[PDB]
């Protein structure tokens, strides 16, 4: 209770602008608050755990340092669980080169020069002052 | 004062919008800012809690439909000490 | 003068090609280039409200259609002053 | 957000030729008035 | 500059509100307030014609839902020689 | 501080009870009254933002059901140094 | 600061939260927490209008099921001068 | 200024007519008339960029209806030194 | 350490039984007891979060059938530096 | 240079446009300017073939869609010493 | 402390909000703020197993909702001595 | 004059195999590589404008089915003084 | 030993978990962390190549669900001498 | 050797992977690894064209499979004299 200053609509001003864009507000820290035929198996369906002097692709016999499921060791549960973690919700948006290798595009220049030009439509879009095709 | 107003804009031309509505909007004084990496750019700005809130609607409403656009708007009305040592102290 | 125009591409191709096309468009004087990161390229000119609104129109038009193409063309015919400790001053 | 910052060059053409163009939408403080501010342009001329 | 720009309210309030917008927006001087009578109060910006365009757009906008309204928001490139009499210089 | 408080109202008894309310309210000073005519009153207060909110809340919802009523009620968090010529320093 | 602040909580363990959410919160400072009987503990902070609206509303969240919980959150954006002399300058 | 507007229209009346709305629609100067051949007649006006731009629009807008009515609008914010050479340095 | 642990109980005899239960329990110090008013007794422990953990959990099971009951139970792992003006330094 | 870049176009119009947008976007010299009758205009220019080439390419887009639109954009890499009495030697 | 608590945002806005919370929530020291690059800021805090239980568990809470959001919440109770050879012992 | 020509590439490899190409081409200085950030890569030549055309052209063809790809190929016969400042006087 | 465990990841949280279970579950000494750029965090540890085996392998199930994920797991028995060179000797 | 044989991946360890299988396949000289941004790395090896071309065909089909994997493998048997100062003249 007491003199409330939260926005509203009645008083006009700054304080209305940006109405659910805005956090850390008072208002939002509040609603915050609640046999196999092969060796090796095959190169493209199977894909290494550990890729480099690492990989089971190839049935190596014998002696070896793979750790069948009932020993017991250092792998799996006795890594994995040492360390609490929490993993949360997050926008991934790539914003890189090999990204944008796809994006709505305005329409190629084109060339309606004639004469003594050298030009070729057929090679790789070329661009000349102004964005006219070169 | 000693609130603090962020927000954070996918380029540079969206954080400058911002920052010249944040500062125009209310009683606020650019603290810096910052190239975070990957097309996000932060700035920052101090000031009494009535003027942040005001500050930073404006700079959100400003920068909202400008180049890639807004990703956040945030209001800390008292940063911890500690936080200090990772906020900007003044815009370079 | 002291309107700002300011646009932003993805690349530096775009960018340095927006930037000729302000340059030639009209009489401003441009600033700087900032690498924004994550690809988006600035380049900001500076002059009068008329003459920016004519070489941004220039840089926009001569950049959309080079490289990945334009992410942002905009206008700040008034810079508050406390903005102007986040703008570049002369280009580097 | 517009997929494309200025409109296809071919969709439109802009009644001023060259720099007082408006395909190319650009935001801020620009010399563009719309229909709340009467004045120069219009049946005034 | 030359070019004028005038807003048109019923009432004070939606006048400095738009004049604080116009005088943000853009570098136009404030040349005069001028309480028409019946409730109409007039505020009349000169400079340039690009900033006067974007001081008219900006308080237009501004002032149309503060208050009673806003009546009328008018620009003018360049008034006649004769006009120059009946406006204002510099505010009362 | 710096924020502008304002509440327009039709009559005098509305704007004295705003005015009334708005400095008993918060840390406002209370800086103009205007007859602006057409039975249009505006009072006009200043002082920090967070301030001024909580008095144009206090005034608007005091004089809203005294008389003709309330016409505008607004802030301005900064205002310009052109709009402070057309804004009344003097109490009267 | 000249706003004051108060909540009021059943039993001292509530009121230590409320006053530790309020000073984390925003810049409030707590002038006193009195002991009024019957098992009511009020903690009250001073600060500027924003700092005591953002501080109460996190001490009002922050012990609301603590303990027995909460009484009242009041916020008072100017106290007479008179009713200063029944508030606690300094905690005891 | 520096900034060109050029209309071009099919006949004379209407060159006129367009020649008469753009002076005195903004702060321009009406460099030539040039008869181009064929009907086509061009009005060529020069002044600051954001006049110029005020000025062939108004000037468009007269004369698209006054006889076979307008072919060419346009604006060039800063005309390169050849060029100048080929426009008509004072009206006749 | 700095973490504070508090329970409130109504009654003297589940205070101290919690007090005991508290030192007992974890290698936390008693910092106080308060008489609240109203039959409500505050017993307050500083130590590491861990420690002040583990005393404040053996503390409310042992005095929540004893006597009147157990009030509240809380945990403070950081407490703000103005809120250390009221809590005690060392038990009476 | 010998190389001749020339640009015929519907309209004086078109044909600044074009002889501007060469002359910014090369190291060209303009020559000639020559009115064909039927409302062709001709802008001729001089220089190397690299120079040419990239200023016939930067005209024809510049002018294709202004007023009538374009006619002719033809390069010609070396002009023979009888056609030079047929091309106009200095622009007029 | 010995207790490693290292929370991972998808930008800036949201790895202050984390820190802000992390210190103000347990006793924790701010040991280095990371921009990995691609967007991803790491914020690293050092402090007793339980403070930093209690820290992350909050700077995780708290910066879920701010910005694009939260990426990571880890906590390593004692890192191996190699590993602190890549940790950061002071932001910068 | 001196020509600008610039091959935007998705990588360095791509970037270097046009590098390669352009100088092999034609006698263009290669002035300069960029990293813009994001994956983008920037290579810069300067000469004649027929020996840049021709680098280009070889460049464009040779990189575009290199690696990741060809983002942009531009070529600018004259560049503006100012632009001159953002681009690189010899390679590093 | 010679032998060179790495393991990839998107973003530093990641990486530190996956450093400290590879230093935790086997016989390798930590030597570099790495920023690739874009996300991607690269640690790297030397032993013997049994030994390196098991350290990546519980490395890679360690940092399976933290943060982003893991990228890449390798193992390289023995590096050439050329190799040598581009990899940390030991951690900055 | 003149030859120089490029490989590029997404993540350092892919790249790692294929340095060695290039030096270890032929004899050829690693010059350098460059990190692009965006996730790109770029390793660099040199030596007579017919080390190289084993190398580079041995180091692509190493790293296809490593991590996220390759984006470019590239062979140039003769680098131009104006390239060879992008390129990096020995590893760091």
């Amino acid at each position: 209770t007491g003199n409330d200053i939260a926005p509203s609509g009645r008083i006009t001003g700054p304080g209305m602008l940006a109405t659910g864009l805005i956090t850390g507000t008072p208002e939002f820290r509040h609603a915050a608050r609640e046999k196999p035929e092969l060796v090796c198996a095959p190169r493209s369906d199977q894909m290494d755990r550990v890729s480099g002097e690492g990989k089971e692709r190839c049935h190596i016999t014998g002696d070896d340092w793979s750790v069948n499921k009932h020993i017991t060791g250092t792998a799996g549960q006795w890594a994995s669980g040492r360390n609490p973690s929490m993993r949360g919700n997050a926008r991934v948006v790539e914003t890189s080169a090999f990204a944008n290798r796809n994006v709505p595009k305005p329409e190629k220049p084109g060339s309606k020069i004639t004469g003594s030009s050298g030009n070729d439509t057929q090679g790789s879009l070329i661009t000349y002052s102004g964005g006219a095709r070169g | 004062g000693i609130a603090l107003g962020m927000i954070e804009t996918r380029g540079l031309v969206p954080a400058i919008e911002a920052a010249d509505a944040m500062t125009k909007a209310a009683e606020v004084r650019l603290v810096g800012r910052q190239f975070v990496g990957g097309g996000y750019v932060t700035v920052l700005v101090r000031g009494e809690t009535g003027a942040v809130n005001a500050a930073v609607r404006a700079g959100a409403d400003a920068c909202e439909r400008v180049g890639d656009g807004l990703v956040a708007a945030h209001i800390i009305a008292r940063v911890h000490s500690e936080v200090e040592n990772i906020l900007p102290k003044a815009p370079q």
